[PDB]
Parts: structure tokens; C-alpha cells; sequence
């Protein structure tokens, strides 16, 4: 061990192992020792994640665990302070799981495999660095750590409008991490201490007016990363023009930071401004759901339709954040894990059927399900998981968000009536698009103009293995939610009890 | 309430060994049926 | 007793049949698809264990044994505590034995139905998944579990209608069925969430009386409780195909016929009536909710009985018949006749399952003659004289027509008679309507029987396009469930007679529990024989031929033939409107918001493609700028 | 814009600037109305 630096090893071991990528011998050029080395590093890091979790993480402790705090730069208060909370540990486990599955799903790449698996391991160490660190300047560092890796994963591999997508992504995310640094420096220079630690910054007492400004800066910075529909248009370009492993860890994990940090430094740090801004967050989550379901329906592209569905499923996260109950916050964390699994399965399957059919337009690709039957089966199962089907993890989080919002007596009664009415029309709208695209992509008679040009080969055993590894925790959490809720029910119980002290 | 830790500790070496096994079980992208390089363009 | 402690194994054991076989069908797909008969034996064996656990629980409920409940905590919070589990009520065990027997006979039927089909094993995996989800639906104690297994049953309904995914009509019908059931699940979820908000129990008997504690106090105005109850009722509107949301069930006949027996006429579609029976503690206090439930059921019965007359398809007319009978059940549950509505539910799912199994054997013997085309093999105007070719199908269809017509002492006279007797004592304006549609029901059902099983063959003249030229008999696997279902279609109507009503003692409403019966039982049987003799004169004996009558009321014939123009209406307002709204919101997203983003990126590019001209190559201009800067900084540094 | 006018979503005059402007003011005005209403109707 419990004195071993665990989260420092978890963060830095994929980066240090990615520095050994150009020294791996590979005479054939296609990059098979590089993909096996990256899969080995991903599996070893996930094994160390689950070993630290099952030994040195206590499920009944609301405070920070696995705590390390090394002294980086004492002049400015820069410390390497890492820690595993209840808001962090499901996302750390999900990051390890989805990044290992994305490295395994990244196996058809042969364009620049050394650079590809270097960037994927440098995202593996750097995604966990967002959920793990407890210093605000290191939070800004780990937040901006995905600027150049996602740029090069977007711009070299995947898509025809990939350069504009990568450009808009990197400029938009840099202009939002601007506000990350501004709000962190503002709330760390408040009062007569320059402690940059996130617990000490949550322990301060900021006046209102300062809290509203820091919440506005954090809200811009997280409403870009979490897709909030005025600030969401980086996502359909940056996700409709990405390869399937990059899209897997791009909307399975990178949308969850910014949504993890909506709890960490907007609810747990500025509750007096959260109590002022929470009706706006509830309405913006409702508009996320309905708006992105409608734009999912109108998309004739496949990847942009699934990208807009990924925008739609975080509105329940927003409603669960801005509802002041334990079940609402628990359903918000449950949605940011369940949508990670469900979405990553959908992006992998969309990339698989694009690697087979060589087209993204729903007006092509007619009776494709006659030839790839396993891709049809897995795609129907994961699309059903997206529809909030019970027995799968997408329904439980949405039901908990609905119940935890409607029972929240902090809001008025017509507000709760209008919101849970409007949040429930996405229950209609998600089967509409996600079954019209199934009807248009896999069903019907076989498109003979397509099968003459492309080899419609069925799924590999590796792809069936990846979708089964994604669907096992989906069904296992939708059948028994206290597998996951028991990881974070203490800390969220610490958060809501800290955030209900402001409401009248 | 059952604990997630023995379930996760019993399912992760199976996950690691089956990842290492199902890496060696691909039959479309390593053949000439796949006209691509892994990038989606 | 270990059978009451392990009753949760009644839904779990078919799910394992969906879990094993499905995992055999996605991993070893080259092996399991050749394992047709062992997979069928495995699935039927697991459901035969379930039918025999449910039989023993049902007979233990008949002989006493006050209702059992084992709950578990499912989703926990501070003070909310969503709970799951199972309950063995009289109604729960009755629905258990209904679902298990009908699913077992439907799988034994599908053994012979899907024999000449490549999708044999996937069909049985789907049937075990549906058996699991429905057997978990009928034992459900909470309202949150009659959303969980409710929506799982809707899922496997979508999976089974789109079974032949190579067809386009089956695809659109499966998507329409899932979305149209989801229009009711929106509203079931709304009323469920609002009833946990108002009451806070997720329990039928809990929000039965805590709603009374609320609404008798100043809290929770009765208009809000009526809104919550009508929202809850919107689920059974979609699932049982009531008046607005009925348009999915006739399209749902584009799947196979064993599922249109089981999931679309017997078991799933009679689960909104099960939800009304379970929420009867909440519905019993609100008279406006009961009145709109009863009038929705009466108008659904009238609409289905009207549309079922002119349908030339053997399965579309049977789908409109089960829409009409579920309207009868919903109207019976709306006038406070709990036991009569559930008795008509038990009376149904036994002849309508048998009617659809006979329809499937008719379609299977026609597919060997006129071909595998569904528009030819299912048209009743090409069938004619099937009885001398199919004797046992004709017998087990003639019973079933007699059962739903309410003429003999068969099961179907006592149930509809009990419903109409409790409707006449409560509302005489709708008794006349539903008695006229009982006459219409006997008319269209014996029109079906006389167009299918009387006369001679009367094929399609110009084409066949590929055992033939004569209807053979369907095998023993497709005729033995017909004869087994013929026994409750005749005999178990006697358990709900007005003298010695064992059903009203077994299945009574929760909480507090002749000289007119022969008059109503003369009236319903008289309108049944009048409908039968009109069908016999029109479709078997000539002279009121159904082309002169169809030209005398030709506007009404085109109204009933085009199924009241509902789907076209739903293609005018709702489908085209949702596509137009989606296209407009996407145009707003791609143009306006991306215009702000690209305009931010553009007006920072033309200020530097136009700020570089400040540096123009002239050194003397640069020194002029330096000296102007010196002057300006002195001038601005001194005030 | 022309890539959205194909197949199911095919309406004449959908990507016209007048229709985009009226749908923009309708959608974003209901956004601003819902946000102002949430700040006014809901308390905390
Ligand atoms: C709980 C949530 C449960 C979600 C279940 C969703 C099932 C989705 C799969 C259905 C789509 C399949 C499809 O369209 O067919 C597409 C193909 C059709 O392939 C069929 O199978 C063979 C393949 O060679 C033959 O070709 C058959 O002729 C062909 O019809 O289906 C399959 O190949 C796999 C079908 C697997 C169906 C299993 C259903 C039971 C699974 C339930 C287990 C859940 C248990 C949870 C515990
Ligand atoms: C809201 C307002 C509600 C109005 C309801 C509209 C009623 C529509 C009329 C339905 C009747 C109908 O169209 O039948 C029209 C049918 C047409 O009959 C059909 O005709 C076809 C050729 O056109 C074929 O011959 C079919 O076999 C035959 O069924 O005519 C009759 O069968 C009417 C007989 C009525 C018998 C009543 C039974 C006694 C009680
Ligand atoms: C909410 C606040 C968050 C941010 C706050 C800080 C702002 C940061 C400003 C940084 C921008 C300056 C860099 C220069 C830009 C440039 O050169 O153009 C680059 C491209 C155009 O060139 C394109 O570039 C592509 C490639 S390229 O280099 O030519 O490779 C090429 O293919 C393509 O044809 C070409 O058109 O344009 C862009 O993509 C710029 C997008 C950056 C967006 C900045 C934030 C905008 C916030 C808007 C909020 C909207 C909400 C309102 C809704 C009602
Ligand atoms: C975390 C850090 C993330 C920084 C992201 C910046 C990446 C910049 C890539 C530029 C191109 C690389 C040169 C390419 C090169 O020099 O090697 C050449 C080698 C070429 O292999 P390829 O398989 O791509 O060759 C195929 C091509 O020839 C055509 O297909 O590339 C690599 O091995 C991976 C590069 C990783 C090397 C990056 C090291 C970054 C160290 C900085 C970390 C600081 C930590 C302290
Ligand atoms: C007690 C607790 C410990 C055990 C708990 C876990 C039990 C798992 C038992 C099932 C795994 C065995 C699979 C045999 C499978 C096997 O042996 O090979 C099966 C088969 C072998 O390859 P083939 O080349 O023969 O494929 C057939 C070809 O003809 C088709 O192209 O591969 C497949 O077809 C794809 C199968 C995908 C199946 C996915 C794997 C199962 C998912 C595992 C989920 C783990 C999630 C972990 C999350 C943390
Ligand atoms: C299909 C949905 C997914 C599967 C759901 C069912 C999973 C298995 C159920 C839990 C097994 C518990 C094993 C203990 C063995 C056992 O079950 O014995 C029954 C058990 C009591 O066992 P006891 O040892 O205390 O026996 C009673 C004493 O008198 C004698 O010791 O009751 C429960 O634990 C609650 C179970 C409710 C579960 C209902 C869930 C809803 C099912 C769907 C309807
Ligand atoms: C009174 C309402 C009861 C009748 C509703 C029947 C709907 C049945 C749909 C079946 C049609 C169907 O399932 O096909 C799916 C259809 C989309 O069509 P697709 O392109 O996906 O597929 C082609 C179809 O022709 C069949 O597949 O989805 C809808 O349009 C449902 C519309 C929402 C459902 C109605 C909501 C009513 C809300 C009232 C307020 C309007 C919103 C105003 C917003 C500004
Ligand atoms: C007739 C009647 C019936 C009923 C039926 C039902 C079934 C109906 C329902 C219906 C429902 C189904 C309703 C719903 C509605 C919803 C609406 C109301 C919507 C709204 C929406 C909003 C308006 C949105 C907004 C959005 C857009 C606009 C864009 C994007 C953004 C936003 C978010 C803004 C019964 C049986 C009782 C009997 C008697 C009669
Ligand atoms: C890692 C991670 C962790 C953990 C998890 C675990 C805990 C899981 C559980 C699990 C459980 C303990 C299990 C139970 C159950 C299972 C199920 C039961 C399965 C099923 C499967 C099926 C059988 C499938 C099938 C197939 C597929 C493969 C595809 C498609 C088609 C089909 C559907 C046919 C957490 C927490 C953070 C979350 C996230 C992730
Ligand atoms: C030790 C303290 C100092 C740390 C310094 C950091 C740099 C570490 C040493 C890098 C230099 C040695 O670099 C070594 O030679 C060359 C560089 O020409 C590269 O060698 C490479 O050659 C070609 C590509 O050019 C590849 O096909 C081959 O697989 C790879 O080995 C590798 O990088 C490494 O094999």
C-alpha cells in the first residue's frame, strides 16, 4: 504493498512503454510486433489497475484513496498529487478496459503503426492522468495532453474531411482548456494561500460572484468537452471522421472527462454557483437529448449519426449532475460508464461495417445483414443497448436519472413535470433513428450494386470477442447495478450532502 | 449485496488470456479480402 | 416449500436457453445451425420444466397458500431504494400457466412450421428469450419491473417480427412495432416516475392506498392523479393495441405465424390488460380514468370488428380480431369487471392461439401449392375448400370460430357474456355497441371460416412459379398443439359460469372483495347466429353476394378496407413531420452553429491576411511607424 | 447541405437561407425561452 506508487505507475507506464516503440524490431513493416507490444502494455496496465483496485481501494471510504503527493515544483505549488476517489475509480477502470479493447480493435492499421500505437499508449497514459491527479495545474496538463495525440490520430487515419475535423478539434479544445487554466488560477489565488490541490480548493469558501465567474469558465471548458449543444459542433466532424479505435476511446473516455470534472470542480468545489446554474444545466441536458436525437435521425452518414447519438446520451449525465439527489448523481456516473461501454461497442461495429462495405451513406448498403450475420447480430444487440433496454446498462442509469430528478424537492413542481416530460421524448426518439438505420443498413433485400464491388465478409473472432467483452459488463450492470454503484455510492453521498447545504 | 472485487479479480485474468488468444484469431484483415490500411479513407 | 423459494427460476431457465444457444450461435455458428432438433429439444425441455413449475405453483395457489413474495434490493441511494423480486399471486400463477402452456405448444408447433427454414435455431433462441422476459413480466411485484420485462418483451417482439430480415415489409413492421410500443412506454415510464414521485413505493398495493391517503388530503389534486393514471394506461394502449396505438399489430403479422400466435395474439398483447389488472388498486379510485379506459376499449372493439370484416388476408383479419377482443378485455377492465376481463383474457390466448396455429397450417399447406409468396399464400380469396384437404385443421378452426363467436357452450360465450353483463349494469350506451360488434365478430369470423374451409380450391389462375396442386396435411407437430389447444377452447369456459364461478373466487379484485343472464345470453347468442347466418348466406349460398353489398356501401367499404386510413394519417402528420423536424434541426446545426464556429475561425484569418500589409517592405515607412509610436507613447503617457 | 438532402431526408427548400433562418430563430428561441423559464420558474 500500500506504500507503492500505484497511480503514478498507472499513468506513467504506458508513456514510458510508448517511448520504447521505435526501438522494437520490425522487418516486415506492417507493424505486428508493435501491435503485440501495445496490447501487452495495455493488458499489463489494466491488470495493475484492477490489482490496485481490488487490494488498496476501499468501497466504504468517501475520501481520496491510493493517495500520492510528490513535490514537483514547490515555487508555484506544482505537485504530482494523484488519488482515486469514487468519481475517479469507475472511470479509471473504464479507461483501462476501453483503451485495452481499443488497442485490440486497432489491429487492422498498417499505415503508420509505430506512430499509431505510440499515440494510443500516450493516450492510455494521459486519460487516466485526467481522472487520477488532484492538482489543478497537473489537471490542466493532463487535460491538454490529448491535444496532439487526438490531432494526429484524427488527421493521419480515418475520414475524408479529417484535416478540417482535426483542426477544429485542436483549436476548440485548446480554446476551452484556456478556461480550465483561467478558472484554476482564479480559484487557487483566492484568499491568502496558493495551494493548488483539488481537496484544498474544494475546502475553501469562495463568495458568490466569484463562484459564478469560475463556474462560467469551467462551464465553457466542460460544455465543450462534454457535448453541450451550443458548444458541440467539434464532435460530429471530429467523430464522424475517425477510425474505430480512435472513435472508441474518443467518445468512450474523452467525453467522460468533462463530466467527471463537472462533479469534481463544479459541484464539489462551487456549490453556491451550482445551485444557481443547475436549472440551466437541466435544460441543456434535455436539449442535448432531444436535439442530438433529431440530428442523429437526420444524418445520412453513419459515423456522424452515431456521433450525434453519443451527444444525445450525455444529456442524462447533465440532468443527473444538476439534480440534487443521491440517485440522480449515481445515475449520472452510471450513464458516463454505461455510455462509454455501449458507445465504444457501437463505434467498433460501425468501423467494422465500414471496413467491409467501404461506404458510410445509408442510401447505399442495403441488405448487408444477409452476408455479415454476426455484425448484424452484434450491431442489433449494441443498438438495443443504446435504446435504454432493461437488462442492459443503458436503462438503469436513465431510470435512476429520471427518478432522482423527479424526487428532487429542491425544484418546483411544474419545472420537474416539464423536464421529465421533455427528457422522456428521447425515449421515443432513440429507437426512431437507431432502428431506421438498422432497417436501412442491414435489413431488406441485398444491394447488388454494393456486393459486386466489395467483399461482404462476416466478423472475425476478434471482433466478436471485442463486442462480447463490451457487452458482458453492459448486461452485468443492467441486471445488477450495485456491481458499479457500490464503487461510488460513498463519495457521491459525500458530494450531494456537500451540495445540498446551499438550497433553501 | 455481493462485492465487485472477487468478480473483477476472477474475470480479469480470463480477459487478459482471451485478449492474448483472440489476437491470434483474425481472418479478414490479414487476408486479401481487406482492401485498406486500417485508416477509414 | 422449495418451489416457492425457487420460483425465480421460472423466468431464468428459458433465459439460459437463450444464453447458451445464442452463444452457440454467435461463436460456433457453423455448428449450432446444424443442431436444429437438439436445440429445439433443449429449449422445449427448459420450458417443459417451467411448465410444471408453473403448474405446481398454480395448483398450490388453487389449494390455498396465501400469496408469496420475495423481494431484493436492486438500485439503492440515500432514501429511494428501487426494489425488484417476484410475487406469486393467483393472477401471477394463472398468467404463469397461460404463458408456459401456450409457449410450449407454440414451440412444438414451430418444430414443424420452421422445418423448411434456415433460421430454425435462432427462432427457438428468440422464443426462449421471450418466454424468459414474459415469465418475468407476469411475476412482477413492482411497477418498475413491469417496465423492465415489459420493454424486454417489446424488444424480442421487434426481434421476432424482423425475423426474415431479407424482407422489407417485415423490417418496416418490426421497426414500427418497436416504435409504436415505445410511444406507450413513453407514458408508462412517465406515470411510473410520477407515481414514485407522488407515492414513493413502486408497489401496486402501496400506491393503491397511499394515493387514497394523498388525494383525500389537500395534497395531490385529483386531476394530477388522473393525469398520472392515464399516462400509465398509455402503456397498455400501445401493448394491447388500443385505439390510437393499434397500427403496429396488423403489420406485426409480417413475421412468422407461431409468434403471431404466441406473442401477438395470446401472451404479450394480453399483458397491457395484465398491467391494468395489476394497477387496478390505482385505477379503481378515479372514475374519469375508468371511463376513458372503458370507452377506449369499447371503441377499439368496434374499430377492430369493423376493419376485420373487409380484410382478405387470413392473418390481418385475425390481427384485427384480436384487436377487437383486447378492446373487449380493456372495456371489461374499465367498468370495474376485474374478474370478467381476466376471464376473457384466459378464454382468449387459447382459441386465438389455436386460430393462429390453424391459420399457420393453412398458410403452410398453401405454400406447398401456390408458392412461398406471402401475398398469394395468405389471401383468403384463393383458399376455398381446405376442409376436405385439411380435416383436423378445419375442425380446430371451426372450434375457435365458434369460441370467439360466443354461440355454443364453448369457452368464449361465458367470458364475453360476463363482460357484456357487467357493461350493461354499468353503461347501457356501450353495451349496445359491443353487442352489435359481437354480431359483427361472429360474422367476420365465420366469413373467414367459410372463405377458407368451404367450397373448392379456387386458386390463382395465371401463375404458380414453384406436394403441389393439392393442399396436403400439416404434420403431427403442427396439428397436435391444435388439438391440445382445442380442449381449453371448449372446456374451461365452465370455470366462469354465473353459477359456481370459480374464476371470481380465485381471481378477485384486490383490497375489499338468471332473470337477466338468460336475457343477455339470448341476445349475444342471437346476434351471433344472425352474424353466422349472414356470413352463410353471403359467402356460401350466393344471392347476397359481397360485391353488390360492397358497392352499396362502397365509401364505407373503402373506409374499412383501407383500415380507417390510420397509417396514411400517421404517414402524413407524424413520420413526415418528424423527418421534416429532424432535417430542420440538422440544417440549423450544420449552418448556424457551425457558422458561428467557422466565422470565429474565419474572422481571425482575414486580420493577418490584411494585417500583414502593415509590414509592406519599405524601411522608411517602418521608421515612420517607429517615430509615430514614440510620439503616441509620449502623448498617451502624459494624460 | 446537399449531402443531407438525400434519401429519407429529402425536402425541397430545406437548405434555403429563409427556411434555415426561420428554423434557427424557432429552435434557438425555444432554447432561450426554456433557459429563461428555468431560471425563473425553478427555484435553485
Ligand atoms: C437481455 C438483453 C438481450 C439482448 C438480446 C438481443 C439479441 C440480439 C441478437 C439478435 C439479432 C440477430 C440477427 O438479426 O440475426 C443475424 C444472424 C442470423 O443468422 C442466423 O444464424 C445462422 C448463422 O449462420 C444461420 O445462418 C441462420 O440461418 C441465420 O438465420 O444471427 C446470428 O447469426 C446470431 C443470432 C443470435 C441470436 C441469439 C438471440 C438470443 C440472445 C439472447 C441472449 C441474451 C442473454 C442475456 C442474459
Ligand atoms: C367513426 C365512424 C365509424 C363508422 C364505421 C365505418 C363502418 C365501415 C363499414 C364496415 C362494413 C364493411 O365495409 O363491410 C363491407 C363488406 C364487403 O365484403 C367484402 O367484399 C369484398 C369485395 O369487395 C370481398 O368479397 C370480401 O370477401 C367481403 O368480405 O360487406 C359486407 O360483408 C357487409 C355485411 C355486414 C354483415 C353484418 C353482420 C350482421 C350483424
Ligand atoms: C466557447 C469558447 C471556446 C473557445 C474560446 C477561445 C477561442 C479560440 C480561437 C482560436 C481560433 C484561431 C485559429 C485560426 C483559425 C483558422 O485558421 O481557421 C481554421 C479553420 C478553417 O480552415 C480550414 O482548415 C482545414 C485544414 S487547414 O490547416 O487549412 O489544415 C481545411 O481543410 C479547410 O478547408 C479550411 O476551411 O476554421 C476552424 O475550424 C476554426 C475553428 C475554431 C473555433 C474556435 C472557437 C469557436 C467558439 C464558437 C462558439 C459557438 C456557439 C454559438 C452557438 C449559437
Ligand atoms: C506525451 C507526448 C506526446 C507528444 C506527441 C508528439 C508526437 C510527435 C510525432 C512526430 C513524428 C515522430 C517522428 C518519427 C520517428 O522519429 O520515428 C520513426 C518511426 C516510424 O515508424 P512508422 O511505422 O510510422 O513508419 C511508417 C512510415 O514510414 C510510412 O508508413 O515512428 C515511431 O517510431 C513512432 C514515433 C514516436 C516518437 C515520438 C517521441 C515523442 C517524445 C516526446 C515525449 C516527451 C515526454 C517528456
Ligand atoms: C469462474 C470465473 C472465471 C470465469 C468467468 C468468465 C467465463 C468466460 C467463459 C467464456 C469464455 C470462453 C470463450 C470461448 C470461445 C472460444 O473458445 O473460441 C471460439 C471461436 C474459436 O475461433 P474459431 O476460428 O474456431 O471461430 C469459428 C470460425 O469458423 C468463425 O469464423 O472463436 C469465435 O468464434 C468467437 C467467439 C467470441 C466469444 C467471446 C469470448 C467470450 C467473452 C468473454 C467476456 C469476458 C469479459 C471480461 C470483462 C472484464
Ligand atoms: C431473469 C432476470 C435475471 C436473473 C434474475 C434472477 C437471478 C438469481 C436470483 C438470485 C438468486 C439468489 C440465490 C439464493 C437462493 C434463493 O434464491 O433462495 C431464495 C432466497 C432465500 O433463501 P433462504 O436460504 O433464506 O431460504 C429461506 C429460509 O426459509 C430457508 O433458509 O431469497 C432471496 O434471496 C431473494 C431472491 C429474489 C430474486 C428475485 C429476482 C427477480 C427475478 C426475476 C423475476
Ligand atoms: C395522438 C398520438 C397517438 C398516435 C401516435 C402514432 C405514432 C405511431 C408512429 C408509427 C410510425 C413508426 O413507428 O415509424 C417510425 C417513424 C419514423 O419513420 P422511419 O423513417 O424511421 O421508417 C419509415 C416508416 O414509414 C416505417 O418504418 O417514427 C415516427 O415518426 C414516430 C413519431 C413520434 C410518435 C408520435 C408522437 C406524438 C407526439 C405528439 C406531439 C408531436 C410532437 C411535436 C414536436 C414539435
Ligand atoms: C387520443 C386520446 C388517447 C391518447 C393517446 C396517446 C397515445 C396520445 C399521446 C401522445 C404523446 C406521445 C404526447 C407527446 C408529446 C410530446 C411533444 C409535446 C414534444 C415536444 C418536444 C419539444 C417541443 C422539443 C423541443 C426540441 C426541438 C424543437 C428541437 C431541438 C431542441 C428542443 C429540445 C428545443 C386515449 C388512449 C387517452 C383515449 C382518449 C383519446
Ligand atoms: C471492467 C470494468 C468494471 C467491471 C465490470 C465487471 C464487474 C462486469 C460484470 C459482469 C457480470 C458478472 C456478468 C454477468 C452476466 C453476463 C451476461 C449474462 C453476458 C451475456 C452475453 C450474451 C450471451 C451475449 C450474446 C451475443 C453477444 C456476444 C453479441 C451479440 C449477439 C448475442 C447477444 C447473441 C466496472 C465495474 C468499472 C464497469 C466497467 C468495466
Ligand atoms: C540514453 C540516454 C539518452 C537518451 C537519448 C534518447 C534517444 C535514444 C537513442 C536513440 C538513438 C538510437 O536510435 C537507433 O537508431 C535509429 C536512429 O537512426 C533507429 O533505428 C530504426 O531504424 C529504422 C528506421 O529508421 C527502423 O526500421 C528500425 O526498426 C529502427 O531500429 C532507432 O531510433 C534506434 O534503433
Amino acid at each position: 504493498m500500500s506504500t507503492f506508487p500505484w497511480l503514478t505507475t498507472i499513468i506513467l507506464f504506458p508513456i514510458v512503454a510508448a517511448l520504447a516503440i521505435p526501438f522494437i524490431p520490425d522487418p516486415t513493416g506492417k507493424g505486428r510486433p508493435i501491435r503485440w507490444y501495445a496490447l501487452a502494455v495495455g493488458l499489463i496496465d489494466f491488470a495493475l489497475i484492477v490489482y490496485a483496485f481490488t487490494n488498496f481501494y476501499d468501497l466504504n471510504t468517501p475520501g481520496m484513496q491510493l493517495w500520492e503527493s510528490y513535490d514537483w515544483i514547490p515555487e508555484i505549488g506544482l505537485r504530482w498529487s494523484v488519488g482515486a476517489d469514487g468519481l475517479s475509480m469507475p472511470l479509471i477502470l473504464l479507461t483501462g478496459f476501453i483503451t485495452t479493447l481499443a488497442i485490440l480493435a486497432a489491429w487492422p492499421v498498417t499505415l503508420k503503426p509505430r506512430l499509431f500505437y505510440f499515440l494510443m499508449l500516450a493516450m492510455y497514459g494521459g486519460q487516466i492522468a485526467v481522472f487520477a491527479v488532484q492538482d489543478m495545474l497537473v489537471f490542466f496538463l493532463a487535460w491538454e495532453l490529448e491535444l496532439i495525440p487526438v490531432y494526429l490520430l484524427l488527421a493521419i487515419w480515418g475520414g475524408h474531411k479529417r484535416q478540417y475535423a482535426a483542426t477544429k478539434f485542436i483549436l476548440y479544445t485548446a480554446g476551452s482548456s484556456l478556461f480550465i487554466l483561467v478558472a484554476g488560477l482564479a480559484m487557487a489565488f483566492y484568499g491568502d494561500t496558493v495551494s493548488f490541490d483539488m481537496q484544498t480548493l474544494a475546502a475553501k469558501d469562495y463568495a458568490l460572484g466569484f463562484q459564478l465567474l469560475v463556474y462560467a469558465g469551467f462551464l465553457v471548458a466542460y460544455g465543450v468537452k462534454l457535448p453541450i449543444v451550443p458548444l458541440h459542433t467539434w464532435l460530429p466532424d471530429a467523430h464522424g471522421e475517425a477510425t474505430a479505435p480512435v472513435h472508441m476511446l474518443l467518445a468512450g473516455i474523452l467525453l467522460k472527462m468533462g463530466g467527471y470534472a463537472l462533479i469534481r470542480m463544479n459541484v464539489d468545489m462551487l456549490p453556491a454557483a451550482h445551485a444557481k446554474f443547475a436549472p440551466v444545466l437541466v435544460i441543456l441536458g434535455v436539449v442535448n437529448i432531444i436535439y442530438a436525437a433529431l440530428t442523429s435521425y437526420a444524418q445520412r452518414n453513419l459515423k456522424r449519426k452515431i456521433a450525434y447519438s453519443s451527444i444525445s446520451h450525455i444529456g442524462f449525465v447533465l440532468i443527473g449532475i444538476a439534480s440534487f439527489t443521491n440517485l440522480g448523481m449515481s445515475g449520472a456516473v452510471l450513464q458516463m460508464v454505461s455510455h462509454g461501454l455501449i458507445g465504444a461497442s457501437l463505434f467498433f461495429l460501425v468501423g467494422a461495417t465500414y471496413d467491409r462495405t467501404h461506404t458510410l451513406i445509408l442510401e447505399e448498403m442495403g441488405g448487408v445483414g444477409q452476408k455479415m450475420k454476426k455484425i448484424f447480430a452484434m450491431f442489433t444487440a449494441c443498438s438495443l443497448a443504446s435504446l435504454a433496454l432493461p437488462g442492459m446498462s443503458g436503462f438503469v442509469a436513465e431510470l435512476m436519472v429520471f427518478i432522482g430528478f423527479a424526487t428532487s424537492d429542491a425544484y418546483s413542481l411544474p419545472f420537474r413535470v416539464i423536464v421529465v416530460f421533455l427528457a422522456a421524448v428521447g425515449v421515443i426518439l432513440t429507437p426512431i433513428y437507431l432502428l431506421s438505420m438498422l432497417r436501412e443498413i442491414f435489413y431488406g433485400p441485398e444491394n447488388k450494386e454494393l456486393v459486386e464491388h466489395e467483399a461482404l465478409v462476416d466478423a472475425e473472432p476478434r471482433e466478436v470477442f471485442i463486442i462480447a467483452c463490451l457487452l458482458v459488463p453492459i448486461i452485468g450492470i443492467g441486471l445488477y447495478p450495485k456491481l458499479l454503484t457500490q464503487i461510488y455510492d460513498a463519495t457521491t453521498g459525500q458530494v450531494i450532502a456537500r451540495a445540498r447545504e446551499v438550497l433553501p | 449485496v455481493i462485492s465487485v472485487k472477487p468478480i473483477l479479480l476472477a474475470m480479469t485474468p480470463v480477459f487478459i488470456l482471451l485478449c492474448l488468444f483472440f489476437g491470434t484469431r483474425n481472418g479478414f484483415y490479414d487476408t486479401d479480402q481487406y482492401h485498406g490500411n486500417g485508416s477509414a479513407h | 416449500e422449495p418451489l416457492y423459494q425457487y420460483a425465480w427460476l421460472i423466468p431464468v431457465l428459458p433465459l439460459l436457453g437463450a444464453l447458451i444457444v445464442g452463444f452457440g450461435l454467435i461463436a460456433f455458428s457453423e455448428t449450432t445451425s446444424k443442431l436444429r432438433r437438439p436445440s429445439a429439444i433443449f429449449i422445449m425441455a427448459l420450458m417443459a420444466i417451467a411448465m410444471g413449475h408453473s403448474l405446481t405453483l398454480f395448483w398450490s395457489q388453487v389449494q390455498g397458500h396465501l400469496p408469496y413474495t420475495q423481494m431484493i434490493e436492486w438500485a439503492a441511494a440515500g432514501n429511494l431504494h428501487i426494489a425488484m423480486g417476484y410475487v406469486i399471486d393467483p393472477l401471477a400463477a394463472l398468467m404463469l400457466v397461460i404463458v408456459t402452456t401456450v409457449a410450449f405448444l407454440v414451440m412444438l408447433y414451430s418444430d414443424g412450421y420452421m422445418a423448411h427454414d434456415p433460421g430454425y435455431v435462432r427462432f427457438f433462441a428468440y422464443l426462449s428469450l421471450f418466454g424468459s422476459s414474459m415469465l418475468g413480466l407476469v411475476v412482477s411485484p413492482n411497477l418498475v419491473q413491469v417496465y423492465i420485462f415489459w420493454e424486454l418483451v417489446g424488444m424480442c417482439s421487434y426481434l421476432l417480427i424482423g425475423f426474415w430480415y431479407d424482407r422489407k415489409s417485415a423490417a418496416e413492421a418490426a421497426q414500427k412495432a418497436f416504435v409504436t410500443n415505445r410511444v406507450g412506454d413513453f407514458g408508462l415510464l412517465l406515470g411510473m416516475v410520477g407515481l414514485f414521485w407522488a407515492t414513493g413505493t413502486f408497489d401496486f398495493a402501496g400506491m393503491g392506498d397511499r394515493l387514497t391517503e394523498l388525494v383525500n388530503t389537500g395534497l395531490l389534486s385529483p386531476s394530477l392523479a388522473a393525469i398520472l393514471a392515464i399516462l400509465v394506461f398509455l402503456g397498455p394502449v400501445a401493448k394491447s393495441a388500443q385505439f390510437p396505438l393499434h397500427v403496429w399489430l396488423p403489420d406485426a403479422m409480417e413475421g412468422p405465424t407461431p409468434i403471431s400466435a404466441l406473442i401477438h395474439a395470446a401472451t404479450m398483447v394480453a399483458a397491457g390488460v395484465f398491467l391494468i389488472a395489476r394497477m387496478f388498486p390505482v385505477f379503481e379510485q378515479l372514475p374519469q380514468v375508468m371511463t376513458t379506459i372503458a370507452w377506449t376499449g369499447a371503441f377499439t372493439a368496434f374499430m377492430g370488428a369493423t376493419i376485420a370484416i373487409t380484410q382478405n388476408d387470413i392473418k390481418k383479419s385475425l390481427a384485427y380480431s384480436t384487436i377487437s377482443q383486447l378492446g373487449y378485455m380493456v372495456m371489461g377492465m374499465g367498468v370495474g369487471a376485474y374478474s370478467a376481463g381476466l376471464f376473457h383474457l384466459m378464454t382468449h390466448a387459447y382459441f386465438k392461439a389455436m386460430l393462429f396455429l390453424g391459420s399457420g397450417s393453412v398458410i403452410h399447406s398453401m405454400e406447398g401449392v401456390v408458392g412461398h409468396n406471402p401475398d398469394l399464400a395468405q389471401d383468403m380469396r384463393y383458399m376455398g375448400g381446405l376442409r376436405k384437404y385439411m380435416p383436423i385443421t378445419g375442425a380446430t378452426f371451426l372450434v375457435g370460430c365458434l369460441a370467439i363467436s360466443g354461440v355454443p357452450p364453448f369457452a368464449g360465450f361465458w367470458s364475453k357474456d360476463e363482460i357484456l353483463g357487467a357493461v350493461f349494469h354499468a353503461n347501457p350506451a356501450m353495451w349496445l355497441l359491443t353487442w352489435l360488434t359481437a354480431g359483427l365478430t361472429a360474422f367476420y369470423m365465420f366469413r373467414m371460416y367459410f372463405m377458407t374451409f368451404e367450397g373448392k380450391f379456387r386458386n390463382v389462375p395465371p401463375e404458380r412459379q414453384e406436394h403441389a396442386a393439392v393442399p396436403h396435411e400439416s404434420p403431427w407437430t403442427m396439428t397436435l398443439p391444435l388439438v391440445v389447444l382445442a380442449i381449453p377452447s371448449t372446456l374451461i369456459g365452465f370455470v366462469g359460469t354465473p353459477f359456481n364461478n370459480l374464476f371470481e373466487v380465485f381471481i378477485h379484485a384486490p383490497g375489499e372483495e338468471l332473470t337477466e343472464f338468460l336475457i343477455l345470453g339470448g341476445s349475444s347468442v342471437g346476434i351471433g347466429l344472425m352474424g353466422i347466418t349472414v356470413a352463410y348466406l353471403m359467402y356460401l349460398k350466393g344471392t347476397p353476394s359481397p360485391q353488390a353489398i360492397a358497392k352499396a356501401i362502397q365509401p364505407l367499404y373503402q373506409f374499412s378496407l383501407h383500415k380507417w386510413y390510420f397509417d396514411e394519417l400517421y404517414e402524413a402528420v407524424f413520420i413526415k413531420g418528424c423527418r421534416r423536424l429532424a432535417r430542420q434541426v440538422l440544417e440549423v446545426d450544420y449552418n448556424v452553429v457551425d457558422g458561428v464556429v467557422n466565422l470565429t475561425g474565419f474572422v481571425t484569418m482575414v486580420t493577418g491576411e490584411g494585417l500583414k500589409y502593415l509590414q509592406n517592405g519599405r524601411a522608411q515607412f517602418y521608421a515612420l511607424i517607429v517615430l509615430l509610436a514614440v510620439l503616441g507613447f509620449v502623448i498617451f503617457s502624459v494624460q | 447541405a446537399t449531402d443531407f438532402n438525400r434519401g429519407i431526408m429529402k425536402f425541397d427548400g430545406a437548405d434555403s437561407p429563409a427556411m434555415i433562418a426561420i428554423s434557427a430563430v424557432l429552435i434557438l428561441g425555444f432554447i432561450a425561452a426554456l433557459i429563461w423559464w428555468a431560471l425563473h420558474t425553478a427555484y435553485a
